[PDB]
């Protein structure tokens, strides 16, 4: 149940990744301040769907598609992943 | 047609730029003019006179390799004058060329033989005695039979321009003019097998490859080199299921036409000290051969015994991303996050979270594009020889301004040595330096920080100091947002893929929480041993060479090599490439991800994939850029990484930045294959004693 | 470039050795095209269609 | 070969041998190349 | 995406030809087993014919189904007038070949073949 | 004049060009291309729908009288959509001439058999079907003629392996001749016998 | 010369010999492994060095067309005899 | 005539061998000469066409006049370098005479 | 009347006669072959090639020859176009990996650069 890893896959140029890009620009830094032991791996590619992976203990992974989600509900999805 | 001129090849019109040569226009049309001395990456020499072609309404044939097209020229390439000129030039070459074709390593690879058959006459009129030239001993890598030399100065131009040694040349005059070294001098720099590549005749041959195979019988497999983190595209030449040769591949964005000497001649280490069967410790404490079932059953029993921080893994250098994600998934299913690498990167601040924090963001075309390059704590000539070759190419052509912070090493070009202290980073970031005002004069800077420099104790402090310096540079110079200044140069093939997959760099987690069960995925650096490991620790080493990790292991699992498996490796640029299968692993050795998956199945936690394509699917769902082969998609968020770096509050040490590789003797042996290679042993002996 | 030279010429001359090497390793290149050559075989008409 | 004997060479067999098939002195083929891949030799002393 | 039919306009009469060919093969299997002195029984020969048909059953292109029907008629006719011998008929069963199990552990224990 | 160069007569080239124009304008419905080679050989490339009218016209015309079929073959070029090129070489004894008729097919479009026009086409089309898998409509008996009984696959295709997929051996346990997946004691060593230098500039293809 | 292994098996001129525990010597059980007795390296080592008067010598192996292709050997090094790449004959320039 | 092997490991015989019956492996010898480590010719694969002996540039491989070498096993026709050198040493008194008689034609 | 519609991917694996192992388990490579750097000619870099993945080649116990067990080891197919190779691979049902044609970058070659007044392109020898 304990969170081990957060992976954010986005695009450098896509309408669906615009909110994810905005979230990483304005809010990733203090997220890393709040959790400076958790790997939030930011991976960006040309033609990938905006996707969020939460790896918990013993290899379980929860997958959240955040295609065409703007910054504030991307933030609340991240908060729901961090809390539960 | 702005700034373009119309020319004709055999009557066919074509637009060309000004300064385009006749040969370049002909190959733009689609015909390859014959050549012996022209190389498109060397300077124009114009001496072999084989590229003589006839221009229409011109009485004298011109050399296409040197003469530029003027305007409206009709280049009659297949005219009678051109054919007669080619026949005469081949006759003059083969007049004094020696009858050495059966005893020649250039059997079917001979430009002279092929151009003879395609353009020269079919018989000789030379009734005189041929000349003969005594041979040289320029090293144990290049065998010289100088009687075959046709004096095209390709080796001399390569050594002058790309190798940057100025050691070869022509001594004498006329027919007695000999290519070589006047004194008994041993020509051994890095990038020295490319003279064997570019010598068209068999005068400069490979001494490990001497009298071994033939080009028609050798099969060609296009793969990737893992000896460094450049990721040079290569051809493995394999005959009858045995690796026979390594050649470069043409890739203009990575390695151009050349590969390093370690890459070219370290292939013979794959025939010695190879792990072929699984082995386990017996009751006497000695390694004995056993079956795959028994070895994997022992490891699976231990893996079922332990969990959590008690299980850990360390990844070496010649490790593919497939086995990396396999071991990561296995330790994640036993709930272990101690997936460490031998190579150290600072985890403070952004760490490996942002991909731009540990990448050569400017890339090698950006090395060609830049104007000033500041190298911090690295020796690129031995850490990444093709990277240094591209720096020297930019230094020759674009007048690149190079400066170095670190120990003064010979980089085969003249640079500005700012000093070896790391306090110069603070000085430049503050803005009270002569090279700081040089940077503020410059427009497109490029700061390359070495992973060897990051290996130090104050690696985080060095990284955050360089990041602050780069941020100050971008503030004070006003560069474009598309231009990337910060770059990290790696010397480890597996490091970038492991950092992308989420491995924590360095064994600091291993030292903090010593595990009772350890995996050594190709780990031969000796970073973690049994002295700082607990006494009743179970070590399993999965690898292809038994060098440092196998003798200290309880179970040895023979994996595959980069020539023996199809594998994913990510270079310093972040570009992912895949090696193809050239040969098969010897004995009972298998593919590494297959070994890990079978071990997981026996342990009872089955990994959700069975085939290599499914492994690539898992790689994509972890980080979807290890499947974008030969793709150079750019990264961002350097502002965020620099902000986290600024909030990191470490301070640098007073130790000078000394790279581990100060000399080519340190360059020649770096990993297990180089240490097991006899050719690198001969090279070390030659550069130390001879 | 089609028929191999004599053995003495091969062992004496450079071009003859080169042509012997290339003919007995790779062989002569035939220009592309198709022909149907038929001769009067003793058993009838022997035909060869080469592409 | 009594008026015109053959050229004498030191490597020519001085004793002719007939067909030695199905005899103990018959020909048995083998690979004339040596070992190509050299296996790693584990140490003879225990780590502990 | 428009092509020339071979014999069948669509999948319906192609399946009709398949049914006719299967009918004639089912008729010929006992005669084959009796005439060519096969060690097999009538039941497993019909099972062999049926699972050959199910092996080919995944295709729905009418041209490919027509060509498969044509090839099946050639095989059947070759069995009607006995040119295909006992060895050629027994080649369908692979009784002299050790099969390869499809599990990852066994394919790992044998060799490098995926 | 030159003792090493084959002598050339242009009267045959002119005659074959005239006859090619003749056939092309007589049958514009089917004839797609007409060429005369440097060897003075006439090739007429036709649509597959006109194989029967073209062969019948060439056999029964007063000016053609191509009553003898030299051979019937197929060439597998697996880079074009219709990968099998069917070639009919015909001989005219009345006019002492030879002609070649070409057509195309792929794996799924059969072409009309010419058994009604020439009787050797029976066995020749049986050979073409057995070696390449090109079906022939309205054939008397289309079946294998050269391969083994129950041989699976068409072996003269380019993608078919040289050694094949199965090999025969006598098994004493079943007392039979059985087929195994093929294993070679020595693998066939492929040779890359292609010079990197262009041989014939007359056949230099334009760049893509 | 032909030498024997500790196994008792003769070693060929290529240096090939079977190991003690190698099973492939059962093909030589009740038969013989034939090794060519005349070793070419020893036979060419027995040949005396031809003492010539020229800076560049020509070799065809003897017999003209019956030998190897004609090559030229440059005898400039006085510390090393020039070896024919085909026949292995050694030549030395007479500088006295 | 010195006793050195005529073969120089140049692989044209196996390059021209139409049945692919010749297998050659080579390495420099202890004195640095270019010699073969393996020279196998399969009699059961050979078609006895003389292409090797007419492509050999140094008259090393020859088709000598021996034809009464039928064996009772398939293995004995799988020749190697030692067997071929033994045949050359046995038949040198006749092979050299035949080459002397005929070499002016070829 | 003589023209029907088919909306599929042109699968002929049931008619090729290839065993299902050598269809499903094989991977093919579609690529323009790299120029052999020991030569300078570029005539072998004009046509696209399809090859198969390398399988096991072991040692014969009798002669030491390279023994193989797969038939598609020497199978190399030549195509005039990448799309033609794609169509052939999808038609025969083989899974493909395709890499684009690596063309040499155009280069500014100037013979007068070897004798410059101030640039570093001046050579010290010829
Ligand atoms: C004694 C042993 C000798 C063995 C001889 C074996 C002969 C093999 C003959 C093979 C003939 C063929 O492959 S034609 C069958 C292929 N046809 C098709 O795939 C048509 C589409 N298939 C279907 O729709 C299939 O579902 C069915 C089951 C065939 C039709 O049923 P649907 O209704 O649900
Ligand atoms: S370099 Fe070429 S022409 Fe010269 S001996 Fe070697 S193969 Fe013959
Ligand atoms: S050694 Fe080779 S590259 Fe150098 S000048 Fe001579 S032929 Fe040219
Ligand atoms: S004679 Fe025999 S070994 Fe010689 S080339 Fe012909 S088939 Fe090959
Ligand atoms: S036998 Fe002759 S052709 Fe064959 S490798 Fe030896 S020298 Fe060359
Ligand atoms: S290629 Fe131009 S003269 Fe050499
Ligand atoms: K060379
Ligand atoms: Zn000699």
């Amino acid at each position: 149940l304990g969170l081990r890893e957060i992976r954010v896959h986005l695009c450098q140029r896509s309408p669906g990744s615009q909110g994810v890009r905005d979230f990483i620009v304005q809010r990733y830094v203090e997220l890393k301040k709040a959790h400076p032991n958790l790997p939030i791996l930011i991976r960006e590619c040309s033609e990938v769907q905006p996707k969020l992976w939460a790896r918990y203990a013993f290899g379980q992974e929860k997958t959240v598609s955040l295609n065409n989600l703007s910054a504030d509900e991307v933030t609340r999805a991240m908060q729901n992943v961090l809390s539960g | 047609a702005s700034n373009l001129i119309e020319v004709f090849v055999d009557g066919q019109s074509v637009m060309v730029e000004p300064g385009t040569t006749v040969l370049q226009a002909c190959e733009k049309v689609g015909m390859q003019i014959p050549r012996f001395c022209y190389h498109e990456r060397l300077s124009v020499a114009g001496n072999c006179r084989m590229c003589l072609v006839e221009i229409e309404k011109a009485p004298k044939v011109v050399a296409a390799c040197a003469m530029p097209v003027m305007k409206g020229w009709n280049i009659l390439t297949n005219s009678e004058k051109s054919k007669k000129a080619r026949e005469g030039v081949m006759e003059f070459l083969l007049a004094n060329h020696p009858l050495d074709c059966p005893i020649c390593d250039q059997g079917g690879e001979c430009d002279l033989q092929d151009q003879s058959m395609m353009f020269g006459s079919d018989r000789s009129r030379f009734l005189e005695g041929k000349r003969a030239v005594e041979d040289k001993n320029i090293g144990p890598l290049v065998k010289t039979i100088m009687t075959r030399c046709i004096q095209c100065t390709r080796c001399i131009r390569f050594a002058s321009e790309i190798a940057g040694v100025d050691d070869l040349g022509t001594t004498g005059r006329g027919n007695d003019m000999q290519v070589g070294t006047y004194i008994e001098k041993m020509f051994m720099s890095e990038l020295s097998g490319n003279v064997i590549d570019i010598c068209p005749v068999g005068a400069l041959t490979s001494k490990p490859y001497a009298f071994t195979a033939r080009p028609w019988e050798t099969r060609k497999t296009e793969s990737i080199d893992v000896m460094d983190a450049v990721g040079s595209n290569i051809v493995v030449s394999t005959r009858t299921g045995e690796v026979m040769r390594i050649l470069p591949r043409m890739h203009e964005d990575i390695n151009e036409e050349w590969i390093s000497d370690k890459t070219r001649f370290a292939y013979d280490g794959l025939k010695r000290q190879r792990l072929t069967e699984p082995m386990v410790r017996n009751e006497k404490g000695l390694l004995t051969y056993t079956s795959w079932e028994d070895a994997l059953s022992r490891v699976a029993g231990m893996l079922q015994n332990f969990e959590g921080n008690a299980v850990a893994a360390i990844a070496g250098g010649l490790v593919d991303a497939e086995a990396l994600v396999a071991l990561k998934d296995l330790l994640n299913k036993v709930d272990s996050d101690n997936l460490c690498t031998e190579e150290i990167f600072p985890t403070e601040g952004a760490g490996t979270d942002l991909r731009s924090n540990y990448l050569l963001n400017t890339t090698i075309a950006g090395v060609e594009e830049a104007d000033v390059v500041l190298l911090v704590g690295t020796n690129p000539r031995f850490e990444a020889p093709l990277f240094n070759a591209r720096i020297r190419k930019s230094w020759l052509h674009n007048d690149l301004k190079v400066a170095l912070i670190g120990s003064p090493v010979d980089l085969t070009y003249r640079y500005d040595h700012l000093g070896d202290s790391p306090k110069i980073l603070q000085d430049i970031a503050s803005g009270r330096h002569s090279f700081c005002e040089v940077l503020k004069d410059a427009k497109k800077p490029m700061v390359v920080l070495g992973s060897s420099a990051l290996q130090r104790d104050d690696g985080a402090a060095i990284l955050v100091a360089v990041s602050n310096m780069v941020q100050k540079i971008r503030v004070t110079t006003g560069v474009a947002a598309e231009w990337k200044v910060m770059n990290i140069l790696h010397r480890i093939a597996s490091q970038v893929a492991a950092l992308d997959l989420g491995y924590k760099p360095g064994v600091e987690a291993i030292r903090k929480n010593p595990p009772k069960m350890l995996f050594l995925l190709g780990a031969d650096g000796g970073c973690i041993t049994r002295q700082d490991l607990p006494k009743d620790c179970f070590i399993v080493y999965q690898g292809h060479h038994g060098d440092v990790g196998a003798p200290m292991a309880d179970v040895i699992l023979p994996g595959a090599a980069y020539t023996e498996k199809s594998a994913t490796y990510v270079n310093t640029e972040g570009r992912a490439q895949q090696t193809k299968v050239a040969v098969t692993p010897p004995g009972l050795a298998r593919e590494d991800w297959k070994i890990i998956r079978a071990l997981s199945e026996i342990a009872g936690i089955t990994l959700p994939y069975d085939t290599l394509d499914q492994v690539r699917n898992r790689l994509e769902e972890v980080s979807p850029n290890l499947v974008r082969y030969d793709d150079i998609e750019e990264t961002n968020y350097f502002q965020q990484a620099s902000e986290l770096a600024k909030l990191v509050n470490q301070e640098v040490l007073a130790d000078p930045l000394v790279p581990p590789q100060l000399t080519i003797k340190d360059f020649y042996m770096t990993d297990s294959i180089s240490r097991a290679s006899q050719t690198m042993a001969k090279c070390v002996k030659a550069v130390t004693e001879g | 470039k089609v028929s191999p030279p004599k053995r003495a010429e091969m062992k004496t001359s450079m071009e003859s050795l080169i042509h012997h090497f290339k003919l007995y390793t790779e062989g002569y290149q035939v220009p592309p095209g198709a022909t149907y050559t038929a001769i009067e075989a003793p058993k009838g008409e022997f035909g060869v269609y080469l592409v | 070969p009594t008026t015109n004997p053959p050229t004498a060479r030191k490597f020519i067999w001085t004793n002719h041998k007939f067909n030695v098939s199905a005899t103990p002195e018959q020909y048995v083929p083998y690979s004339t190349t040596r070992k190509k891949i050299h296996e790693w030799v584990p140490p003879s002393t225990p780590y502990k | 995406t428009s092509v020339k039919p071979i014999f069948s306009r669509d999948l319906n009469e192609a399946k009709r030809r398949v049914r006719e060919l299967y009918r004639a093969w089912y008729r010929e299997v006992p005669n084959t087993v009796h005439l060519m002195q096969l060690d097999i029984t009538v039941k497993q020969g019909r099972d062999k014919v049926r699972e050959m048909f199910m092996k080919n059953a995944h295709v729905t292109d009418p041209r490919v189904v027509d060509l498969l029907v044509i090839k099946g008629k050639m095989e059947l006719q070759e069995t009607i007038k006995v040119w295909k011998q006992r060895t050629h008929v027994m080649r369908f069963f692979h009784e002299t070949e050790t099969p390869r199990p499809k599990d990852f552990l066994s394919k790992f224990y044998m060799g490098h073949d995926p | 004049k030159r003792p090493t160069v084959r002598p050339r007569s242009d009267v045959t080239h002119k005659q074959l060009s005239a006859f090619g124009e003749y056939v092309a304008e007589i049958l514009p419905k089917y004839v797609q291309q007409v060429q005369v080679s440097c060897l003075d050989e006439l090739e007429i490339c036709i649509h597959p729908d006109g194989v029967i009218p073209t062969l019948t016209f060439l056999r029964d015309h007063t000016n053609a009288q191509f009553k003898s079929l030299a051979d019937l073959t197929a060439v597998d070029v697996p880079t074009r959509q219709n990968r099998f090129e069917i070639v009919y070489n015909l001989l005219s004894l009345r006019f002492n001439s030879r002609i070649r008729v070409k057509t195309y097919a792929d794996e799924l479009t059969p072409i009309d058999s010419i058994v009604s026009v020439h009787i050797a086409a029976n066995w020749y089309e049986r050979e073409v079907w057995d070696m390449f898998g090109v079906f022939f409509f309205n054939h008397p008996d289309l079946r294998r003629i050269l391969t083994d009984y129950g041989f699976e696959g068409h072996p003269f295709r380019k993608d078919f392996p040289l050694t094949g997929y199965v090999e025969l051996r006598y098994d004493d346990e079943v007392k039979r001749v059985v087929a195994e997946p093929v294993e070679l004691a020595q693998e066939f060593r492929k040779f890359d016998l292609n010079s990197p230098w262009e041989a014939f500039p007359a056949y230099r293809q334009p760049p893509e | 010369g032909v030498q024997v292994s500790p196994s008792g098996e003769k070693i060929t001129h290529t240096g090939q010999v079977y190991d003690e525990k190698d099973y492939r010597r059962v093909r030589f059980v009740d038969r013989q492994k034939e090794v060519n007795e005349n070793f070419a390296i020893d036979l060419i080592a027995q040949q005396p060095v031809n003492e010539v008067e020229h800076r560049i010598i020509a070799c065809d192996g003897g017999g003209g067309a019956l030998g190897h292709p004609k090559v030229y050997i440059n005898l400039d090094k006085e510390t090393k005899t020039g070896t024919c790449g085909y026949c292995g004959l050694q030549f030395k320039q007479h500088h006295h | 005539p010195s006793g050195e092997e005529r073969c120089i490991a140049c692989k044209l015989c196996e390059a021209i061998c139409p049945a692919q019956a010749i297998t050659i492996e080579a390495e420099p010898r202890a004195d640095g000469s270019r010699r073969t480590t393996r020279y196998d010719i399969d009699m059961t694969k050979c078609i006895y066409c003389g292409f090797c002996q007419e492509a050999c540039p140094v008259d090393a491989i020859v088709e000598g006049p021996n034809f009464e070498f039928s064996t009772e096993t398939h293995e004995e026709l799988l020749y190697n370098k030692e067997k071929l050198l033994n045949n050359g040493d046995k038949w040198e008194a006749e092979i050299a005479a035949n080459i002397q008689a005929d070499y002016l034609y070829r | 009347t003589q023209l029907i519609t088919v909306d599929e991917k042109l699968d002929i694996t049931t008619l090729t006669g290839v065993p299902e192992e050598h269809i499903k388990t094989r991977k093919v490579r579609i690529f323009v072959p790299a120029r052999n750097n020991m030569q300078s000619g570029v005539n072998n870099t004009k046509k696209w090639k399809m090859e198969f993945d390398t399988r096991e080649r072991w040692e014969n116990p009798l002669m030491g020859w390279a023994s193989t067990a797969d038939p598609l080891s020497n199978m190399v197919l030549t195509f005039s176009a990448k799309e033609d190779a794609i169509a052939f691979a999808e038609k025969n049902g083989w899974s493909y990996d395709v890499e684009e044609k690596k063309v040499p970058k155009p280069k500014s070659k100037s013979y007068g650069a070897n004798f410059s007044w101030n640039k570093r392109t001046r050579v010290s020898t010829k």
